[PDB]
């Protein structure tokens, strides 16, 4: 036999808004995080490291003896 | 002066039901059927 | 028995007619400009008229000679009068926005330039500033017509609205007549284009206007308006300064600016 | 320059335009146009809410600019509360023509 | 002209349960018909026409 | 008494009723179409071999659900039944002029039904632009039949924008202002004034295509000094606006929706609501050349028309946070109504923030005539106004016929219509990205996959409506009849009874100033 | 607005109205559920007097369901502020709706 | 909302026939002009 | 052109391309954010017994989510201004091809030197030679000089169309008695497609567009046969 | 002779998407001074620029028909 | 402006038609002189077959098809030229 | 208990946790021992027992908040129900593919298909990411 | 008292799942439909020149 302490009572709704407001603002900067990994900075380096050294007349030429032109044989 | 109340606010009876599933039938099915037969009589014509 | 001031209509046949009339009328242009026949036409010109003549006639009932039209039904038939002419004055922006594009960027096939080559413009001091002067001056009557029937007066009210009446008959035949005689056409490209539908339309609204005034007319010979209460004539004459700044706007723009 | 010829309201109006403009004239409303002025709503002091049958709706604005209003009807008997503002009000039935 | 306003007022308050579109008499009600004849035969006669345009005539 | 009742009315709520009948029927016919429409497109080659037909289709598709279905639902059904009654009124102040909006659109639908018959159909795109639509590319009749259907749909919601504004403005309670009037009012007043400034720029433009095809006008024909962009202005000057108008009184419903399910007596930030539609209304005629961004236009006013219609999602983002804040704390009722007016809020995001992608002119260049369009305006304007009104339908459907629904069914169906939605459009972000054109009848291989999910979602959706008109049949059939409703204390449309009276405010409300 | 001890304050007042009606006890209770909160016990003590004098039992049951409903998932709310009422319960004979048998579903 | 019981019970079984009833309205006519569309094209 | 299950963008061709690939990704990051705290908050507002109904106060709130959302678009605009801006800025075009629009195939004029003009039509499927694309593939390709600032011009002679070739970031309507601009570079050789993108009736969907990009003197000697 | 043309450089005066104006400048320009040329007793290749750059611009049916119309008297541009 | 008059005591039905028959009828009658004089024919223009003018991509639905609704022979020429 | 719909217009009886106090008792009439009942409510309520504890709080309510709040199976009918419709949508779906679409384009068959992807290899679709960037031109396989 | 869901929920719930997922799959894999699936890691290159 003890009494049970006084619980809080008050504003629990707000309480519980307040806590998951800040969360849902967390997984928008870790996803944010995410994207700029994931899909944005990986497309900036796919385009960077493809040109870096991309030597267009021997593309021309591969595809000019594949047999791909009109113009081309 | 006019009929009031659940049933009687209405263009069409709700007397019977089944009746009524008829006429919903064709109420809906006739606006449902209307385009594939424009498109019949459209390539029918050439 | 209702408690409040509003109109409770009668089941009225009026609206049906008045949308079959509308299926006639455009069922019927289109068998004349396809099929050759104006026989839908001339059915749906003649229901339309019917239908309007008697829904207003049924209007003129409720009112002068039932009563319905307390100042809270005469209120709200203010603002639809005012509603109605908003929604003609944007259909004619419209066309004058057609008149603009056309005029200030004048495509190759013109000449490059405004008026086209080929085209000689009406002088707009000769019967278009005629025009513009019979427009105002009735504008001045009306609103004489307007004092009269608020001061009781009976014969000058008459009057001055006759004088309105012939100013827009006036206005309309110079109208016919410059039709017949402008040297270009509706086909003679968009300065034709623009030229007759927009005055075209504002001929018709000139032609509604005036039959409205002569509706107005014989109300007031059978003393239907009261010095305090006769909403047909103020919608009438709110209509009418309508169709006088549209003109103004016309004359400024197409014969003046545009010539 | 002038002359008469042309009826008045006094003289020609009819039907429920005539009604509402001879009640006016009265200083009455029998056609709802005005606005009730509010009492302070107590017990002691409800709103008289005119009827001519045994009930009628009432619309309480509780507080000026509230922009929610507050309905339900009002039955002829002992004065009814606003279910938001507690604000009484009591039905007066009857008549409108003699 | 003299003012018969009170007369037709009395003639459209009558308490006869007709509705204002057919209140003035026997020459409501033959308008009423010949608009609504012209209106429905018209109807018809653009069905029939819309049937006919439907078809090539060839 | 039937044809006085039904051909004759002069009242609101049956005249509202005629407007939900017409529009249900105008739907299966729309409904339809789309299954025309992705039947075609569901496997690759062609199925009706004629792509003329394909295109009067797509046309048809989409004059009738715009026309004849959204517009008299939202604004002839929910309006003319809801809105004297929120406010307490006897009728509309027209109510006769009322009834002519309506039987106006039986013709109109006939004629558009005629257009398609005649000829070949209209295969014009339900933008009608010149010369496609002119007399040497379509010629003959259907163009003409067109022109005249939208006419008389013109003339019926002009002639009703005059009646809703008169009624809204002078027939409340004398002691009721107009921040007194609830968001669903305040929505209908909205779509109104934009109707009754749009449609007769529409009229105009569509009056110089009917010249330009039969009287030798040239207002687009070059040859004559004309302009086909010109029609593009005058028909956007209209069309934007008319998007506006076809959502604003979708979400009047889903706010009474959100409030009423959540068991609150007011939504959240009222006058914030209104001022959210009032600016909306005011920057919907602002910004229609964004649909012009690949006409060939000059860089400024492309900068201009980006800016101007990014502006607007600020109005349009409070209104849906704002019904996040009415849900917050409410004692949450899961009806079916509360289902399809949560589906409509992520639904309109979704297609609202594709509609943001759009706003960029520069990515429109690319995506623009593709189906990233398509997938944008059928999340937010078709799927969005769709699920309003089955929100607003279900709703509401005790008060209009004093009969239930069964719920189950209800939440069943909405389930379904959910999935089939999605499953149909969201596949056409990813066919508009890749380059797949709109208006095609067949598409390059590559985008099979997409097109055949697409195809499949949409029967989905067939068999939600097939379900919605069973459901509808089991109300009518087992004729359970309401008693009691809660919350009447703020929704005033529901106190005289299910179904109201014939006649209702024969006495009016009272009402104090204080 | 004021604090949590003048707001309580307000509340004990209402509910301490000697001659409160029956009407009164309703609107109070309906009104007081609409706010984020759990009512404090002295509040819940007051109304359940005003229950005594207006003679109604079952309102006083009702009164601790929706206590306990106000509370959500908070599970540790309601056995403390019956905990708090137990001397008014016993002194006013008031069975809780467990004792009731009115918490079976 | 509270309502009455129905007036006019539709049982599972009369539910099934109106839903049949209702999916063959929808699905029969349009089955059978699509069946047919190569009768169309041809001719 | 497109390959099966592409989900986003066609790889970009011309640094303006790939300029709008970089754009587009930081559009729908923001896009993905939004929807997603949109759909949180939501389910956030739906999954508690706990309740409050009564009045609350909205100005305050209101300042959030309006200041929030204008500073968004703000962060949307400035890189989206800048595009704009950068495309429509001078760069002389060392050579211009006219196109013009038809129903249904479309004409390429080169005109600045001889006067070269052919027609384009789509292969009929059941002529493709194997390992072709069905309804992408043309007779006549449009042979342009790699590496290469082109002006393109378009227009219609008979009703609008609109001509695209995605992988450049190109489109641009073709209306009769007007002549539009675009600009055109391709860092690559290669074969390049688009489709015809503004309704123009039965075969709107078989009029397309392919693009030759070859080094210079490989373009100059295919004009001098062409003629 | 100043010449080496590619193609029509940018032209400040006709900057924006729209180059209907400038197709069509180049084309009377050239025939208003081929005009000027050809009668006042000179020569024509004065006239070279404007022709190439009219050439390069403009549609071969526009620059067709603006031809046949000086031919029959309707073509609408003062030259 | 305040146009160059006076009287505004009151504006009533006496100073309107003051102003109908001292001011806006007078320049109705001035500005009838001012066109029943400028009036009279003028010279018809040599016909020049503008492809822009005369514009026909459809017949009209009246006459023989090739005729504008108010054609006057003496001023508006056909596609071919003015009429015998 | 009888509600009818004749009182639609007169306060009414709910059960809602938002709402614990309706406007008027769920029971109003009473027999005598009920009556009885209610006079004994006047007195002690201490001395009444639980049985008459029950019956007062049954006349004044129709359930409590545990039978009002309670939850239910529905959910099972609903997701069931709408997995069966969408189950039946396939077989339209079958139906339409068997009797309504004929044979797709040649160029769907597995030997266009191989040429048609070595062609795209060799023209080089999408070589920064999309397409040619997953095939190895060392290898000549597929990026594993 | 079990109301209609207690007693035919878990039936329905069972085999309407059952049901879906059979004849989705059927539909998808056996009856000749082309889902047009990306070639990459699935086809080989044939020559076609
Ligand atoms: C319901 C009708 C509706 C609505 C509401 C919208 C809303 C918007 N539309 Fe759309 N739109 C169409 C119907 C609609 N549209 C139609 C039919 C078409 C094409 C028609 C055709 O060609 O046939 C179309 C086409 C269209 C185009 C032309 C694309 C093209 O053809 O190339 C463009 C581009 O600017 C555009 C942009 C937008 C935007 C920015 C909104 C906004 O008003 C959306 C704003 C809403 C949100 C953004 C979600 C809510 C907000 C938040 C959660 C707050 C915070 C948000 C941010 C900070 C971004 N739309
Ligand atoms: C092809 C041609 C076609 C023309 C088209 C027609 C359209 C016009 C319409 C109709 C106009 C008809 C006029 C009616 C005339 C008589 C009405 C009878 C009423 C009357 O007699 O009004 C009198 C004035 O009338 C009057 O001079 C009437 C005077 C009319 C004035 C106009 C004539 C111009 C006068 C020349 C002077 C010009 C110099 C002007 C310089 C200054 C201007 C700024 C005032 O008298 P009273 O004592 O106050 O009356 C009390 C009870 N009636
Ligand atoms: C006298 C001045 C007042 C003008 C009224 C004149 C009467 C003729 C008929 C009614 C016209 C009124 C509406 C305006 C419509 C278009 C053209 C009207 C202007 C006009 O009358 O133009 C004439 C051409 O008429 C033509 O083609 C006429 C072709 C007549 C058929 C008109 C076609 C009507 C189609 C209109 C559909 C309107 C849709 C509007 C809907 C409202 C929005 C819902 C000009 O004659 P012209 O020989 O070319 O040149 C003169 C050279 N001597
Ligand atoms: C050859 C001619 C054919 C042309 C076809 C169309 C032409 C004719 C239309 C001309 C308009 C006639 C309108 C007459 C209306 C008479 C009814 C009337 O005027 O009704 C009044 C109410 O106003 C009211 O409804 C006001 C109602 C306003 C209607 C005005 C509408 C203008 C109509 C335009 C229609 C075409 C639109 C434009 C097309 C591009 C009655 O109230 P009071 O006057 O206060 O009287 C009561 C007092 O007596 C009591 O003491
Ligand atoms: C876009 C939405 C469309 C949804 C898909 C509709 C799917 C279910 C449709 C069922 O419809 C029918 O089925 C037939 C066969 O299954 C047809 O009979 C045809 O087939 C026969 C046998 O193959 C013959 O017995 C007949 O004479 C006949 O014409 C035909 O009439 C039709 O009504
Ligand atoms: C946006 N339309
Ligand atoms: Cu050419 Cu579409
Ligand atoms: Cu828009
Ligand atoms: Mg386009
Ligand atoms: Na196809
Ligand atoms: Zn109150």
């Amino acid at each position: 036999s003890t009494a049970l302490a006084k619980p809080q009572m008050r504003g629990l709704l707000a309480r519980r808004l307040r806590f998951h407001i800040v969360g849902a603002f967390m997984v928008s900067l870790g996803f944010a995080t995410f994207y700029k990994f994931a899909v944005a900075e990986k497309r900036k380096k796919a385009y960077a490291d493809f040109y870096r050294n991309y030597d267009s007349m021997k593309d021309f030429e591969e595809m000019r003896k594949a047999g791909i032109f009109q113009s081309a044989k | 002066h006019y009929e009031e109340g659940p049933g009687k606010n209405i263009p069409f009876s709700v007397e019977n039901k089944w009746r009524l599933l008829a006429m919903m039938t064709l109420f809906f099915g006739s606006g449902f059927a209307a385009p594939f037969f424009i498109v019949r009589h459209q390539l029918l014509k050439k | 028995h209702q408690t409040h001031a509003y109109h409770m209509v009668n089941p009225s046949p009026w609206p049906l007619t008045g949308a079959l009339s509308a299926l006639l009328m455009t069922s019927g242009l289109t068998m004349w400009f396809h099929f050759n026949s104006m026989t839908l036409l001339m059915i749906g010109l003649t229901t339309n008229m019917l239908t309007m003549y008697q829904w207003w006639r049924d209007v003129i009932r409720e009112s002068t000679f039932q009563g319905h039209h307390t100042p809270a039904v005469q209120k709200g038939l203010r603002y639809g009068m005012i509603l109605f002419i908003i929604s003609e004055v944007l259909f004619f922006t419209g066309f004058f926005w057609a008149f603009y594009h056309s005029s200030l960027a004048p495509t190759p096939e013109l000449g490059g330039c405004w008026p086209p080559t080929g085209i000689h413009p009406l002088n707009p001091l000769e019967v278009p500033l005629l025009n513009t002067s019979v427009l105002l001056a009735s504008g001045v009557s009306i609103t004489w017509a307007h004092h009269s029937l608020m001061e009781g007066d009976r014969k000058h009210m008459l009057q001055a609205l006759f004088i309105t009446i012939t100013l827009g008959v006036y206005f309309t035949l110079l109208q016919a007549s410059e039709y017949y005689e402008a040297p270009f056409t509706i086909s003679d490209g968009v300065y034709g284009s623009t030229f007759f539908v927009a005055t075209g339309f504002h001929g018709l609204h000139v032609i509604i206007g005036s039959t409205f005034l002569i509706v107005c007319f014989f109300r007031q010979l059978k003393f239907h308006f009261t010095s305090n209460h006769h909403f047909g004539f103020e919608a009438a004459a709110w209509y009418w300064h309508f169709v006088d700044v549209v003109w103004l706007f016309l004359y400024v723009s197409i014969y003046w600016w545009g010539s | 320059a002038s002359g008469g010829g042309v009826p008045t309201d006094e003289e020609q109006a009819t039907g429920l335009e005539r009604e509402v403009m001879l009640a006016a004239r009265k200083g009455q409303d029998p056609y709802n146009i005005l606005a009730p002025k509010a009492t302070s709503g107590t017990k002691e002091d409800p709103n008289l809410v005119p009827s001519i049958t045994n009930k009628r709706i009432v619309g309480c604005i509780c507080e000026e600019d509230n922009s929610t209003v507050i309905w339900f009807w009002l039955h002829k008997g002992e004065a009814q509360r606003c279910p938001s503002c507690g604000t009484h009000y009591k039905l007066v039935p009857h008549q409108l023509a003699h | 002209f003299e003012n018969r306003v009170a007369e037709k007022q009395k003639l459209f308050q009558e308490d006869n349960g007709l509705p204002v579109h057919l209140k003035g008499g026997a020459t409501d009600n033959i308008l009423y018909r010949v608009t609504m004849t012209l209106c429905l035969g018209g109807t018809l006669y653009s069905l029939y026409c819309l049937g006919w345009a439907s078809f090539p005539h060839k | 008494m039937f044809i006085n009742r039904w051909l004759f009315s002069t009242n609101h709520k049956d005249i509202g009723t005629l407007y939900l009948l017409f529009g249900a029927w105008a739907g299966m016919v729309g409904t339809a179409l789309s299954l025309l429409i992705r039947a075609e497109l569901g496997q690759p080659g062609t199925l009706l071999g004629d792509d003329q037909i394909y295109n009067v289709v797509v046309t048809a598709h989409a004059f009738v659900m715009i026309f004849f279905m959204v517009m008299p639902i939202m604004i002839g059904g929910f309006g003319n039944w809801l809105v004297p009654l929120m406010i307490g009124a006897p009728d509309m102040a027209f109510p006769r002029m009322n009834n002519m909006s309506f039987w106006l659109l039986p013709p109109s639908f006939l004629l558009l039904l005629a257009s398609s018959m005649v000829e070949a159909g209209a295969g014009t795109g339900w933008t009608v632009y010149p010369p496609l639509a002119g007399n040497l590319a379509h010629a003959g009749a259907s163009v003409d039949l067109t022109i005249f259907s939208l006419h008389l749909a013109g003339v019926s919601s002009i002639l009703g924008a005059i009646n809703f504004i008169t009624t809204i403005i002078n027939m409340k309670p004398p002691a009721m202002s107009q921040y007194q009037t609830p968001l669903f009012v305040w929505s209908v007043m909205i779509t109104a004034v934009l109707l009754l400034l749009s449609l007769p720029v529409l009229a105009a433009g569509i009056t110089m295509l009917l010249t330009d095809r039969n009287l030798n006008t040239t207002f687009f024909d070059p040859a004559g000094g004309g302009d086909p962009i010109l029609y593009q202005h005058l028909f956007w000057f209209f069309g934007h606006p008319e998007v506006y108008i076809l959502i604003l009184p979708g979400f009047g419903m889903i706010s009474h929706i959100v409030t009423y399910y959540s068991g609150k007596k007011e939504p959240f930030g009222y006058m914030g609501m209104v001022w959210a539609m009032m600016s909306i209304g005011f920057l919907g005629f602002i910004v229609w050349a964004h649909h012009m961004f690949t006409v060939g236009m000059d860089v400024d006013t492309r900068a201009y028309f980006t800016s101007a219609t990014m502006i607007i999602a600020i109005p349009t983002g409070v209104k849906v946070f704002s019904w996040l804040a009415t849900l917050h704390g409410g004692n949450i009722k899961w009806s079916p109504a509360m289902m399809w007016a949560l589906g409509f809020i992520f639904l309109f995001t979704v297609g609202g923030l594709t509609g943001i992608v759009l706003a960029n002119s520069s990515l429109d260049i690319v995506l623009h005539d593709t189906y990233y369009v398509v997938a944008h305006f059928h999340y937010v304007l078709s799927m969005g106004a769709v699920f309003a009104i089955m929100g607003g339908f279900v709703h509401w459907f005790p008060l209009f016929s004093g009969y239930t629904l069964n719920d189950t069914w209800a939440k069943i169906h909405f389930a379904i219509m959910f999935v089939g939605v999605n499953m149909t459009f969201f596949p056409q972000h990813f066919l508009g990205l890749s380059g797949m054109p709109r208006r095609y009848s067949d598409y390059p291989d590559a985008y099979t996959m997409w097109n055949t999910i697409s195809s499949m979602g949409s029967f989905i959706s067939l068999t939600a409506v097939m379900l919605m008109v069973f459901i509808i049949w089991e109300a009518f059939a087992s004729k359970r009849e309401v008693l009691t409703v809660d919350l009447t204390t703020t929704n005033l449309e529901w106190l005289n009874g299910c179904p109201p009276p014939y006649h209702t405010f024969e006495e009016p409300t009272y009402v104090n100033l204080k | 607005h004021e604090t949590d001890e003048e707001f309580d304050a307000r509340w004990v007042t209402y509910f301490n109205k000697p001659d409160i009606d029956a009407w009164e006890l309703r609107k109070g209770m309906n009104t007081l559920v609409g706010y984020d909160l759990v009512p404090e016990p002295k509040i819940i003590d007051a109304a359940l007097r005003a229950c005594r004098r207006l003679n109604d039992f079952a309102s006083a049951v009702r009164i601790l369901e929706v206590v306990k409903d106000k509370a959500g998932p908070h599970k540790e709310i309601y056995p403390y502020v019956i905990q708090e009422l137990r001397p008014t319960l016993n002194e006013l004979g008031i069975s809780t709706p467990e004792e009731l048998g009115l918490d079976k579903v | 909302i509270t309502a009455k019981p129905a007036k006019t019970p539709t049982s599972p079984k009369e539910q099934a026939i109106g839903l049949s009833v209702t999916f063959l309205s929808f699905l029969l006519p349009a089955g059978w002009v699509l069946y047919h569309l190569d009768n169309y094209k041809k001719s | 052109m497109a390959y099966p299950m592409q989900l986003g963008f066609q790889d970009a061709t011309s640094p303006i391309m790939e300029e709008l690939l970089h754009f587009h990704d930081h559009t729908l990051m923001i896009v993905f954010l939004i929807s997603s705290l949109v759909l949180y908050i939501i389910s956030l507002m739906l999954t508690t017994k706990l309740t409050h109904t009564s009045t609350m106060d909205a100005q305050e709130v209101e300042t959030i989510w309006t200041i929030l959302p204008a500073i968004i678009l703000i962060l949307i605009a400035l890189p989206s201004l800048r595009i704009l801006y950068m495309m429509d800025e001078i760069n002389n075009p060392s050579l211009t091809v006219k196109t013009m629009g038809h129903q249904w195939y479309w004409s390429y004029e080169y005109t600045d030197y001889e006067d070269l003009s052919f027609d384009s039509y789509m292969i009929p499927t059941s002529e493709l030679k194997p390992g072709e694309l069905r309804l992408l593939e043309v007779d006549n390709r449009v042979v342009l000089p790699m590496e290469m600032t082109i002006r393109m011009l378009v227009s219609s002679e008979d009703v609008l169309h609109s001509w695209a070739v995605p992988s450049l970031g190109l489109k641009t309507d073709a209306i009769p008695g007007r002549l539009n601009q675009t600009t055109l570079m391709s860092s690559r050789p290669g074969l390049y497609y688009g489709q015809c993108s503004e309704i123009c009736g039965s075969n709107h969907s078989f009029m397309p567009i392919v693009l030759e990009l070859v080094p210079l003197k490989y373009f100059e000697k295919w004009s001098a046969s062409m003629l | 002779k100043i010449k080496n043309y590619q193609t029509a450089p940018f032209d400040s005066r006709f900057p924006n998407q729209n180059q209907t104006r400038n197709c069509w400048q180049n084309y009377l320009d050239f025939h208003r001074c081929e005009k000027a040329m050809t009668a006042k007793g000179g020569d024509v290749s004065v006239c070279e620029w404007y022709r190439r750059v009219y050439k390069s611009l403009c549609p071969i049916s526009w620059v067709s028909t603006w031809d046949d119309r000086r031919a029959e008297g309707t073509f609408p541009g003062k030259i | 402006a305040s146009a160059a008059k006076g009287d505004h005591g009151g504006t009533g039905a006496r100073t309107w038609r003051f102003l109908t028959f001292g001011l806006a009828l007078p320049s109705v009658a001035l500005c009838t002189l001012n066109s029943w004089l400028h009036s009279g024919h003028r010279e018809r223009p040599a016909f020049i077959p503008y492809h822009h003018l005369r514009i026909r991509t459809k017949p009209f639905s009246w006459g023989d098809g090739n005729h504008t609704f108010f054609h006057n022979p003496r001023v508006n020429p056909l596609p071919t030229g003015y009429e015998k | 208990s009888v509600v009818k719909s004749e009182d639609y217009a007169l306060p009414s009886y709910v059960d809602r946790r938002d709402y614990p106090l309706p406007d008027v008792a769920h029971v109003k009439n009473l027999s005598a021992s009920q009556k009885a009942l209610k006079e004994k409510e006047k007195a002690s309520w201490s001395s009444l027992s639980i049985d008459e504890k029950v019956e007062l709080y049954r006349l004044k309510f129709k359930e409590s908040f545990a039978e009002m709040n309670r939850s239910t199976n529905e959910w099972k009918t609903v997701v069931g129900a709408a997995m069966f419709f969408i189950g039946f949508t396939a077989l339209l779906l079958i139906w339409e593919k068997h009797y309504v679409y004929g044979p797709i384009p040649h160029t769907f068959e597995e030997e266009w298909v191989a040429k048609q992807t070595k062609r795209m290899l060799d023209m080089k679709v999408a070589p920064i990411q999309g397409f040619s960037a997953k095939w190895d031109y060392d290898k000549n396989e597929w990026k594993k | 008292a079990p109301d209609f869901h207690d007693k035919y929920g878990n039936a329905v719930l069972a085999s309407g799942a059952t049901f879906c997922v059979a004849v989705w799959v059927y539909m998808a894999t056996q009856i000749g439909i082309e889902w047009n699936p990306s070639p990459v890691g699935r086809v080989t290159p044939k020559e076609w020149r």
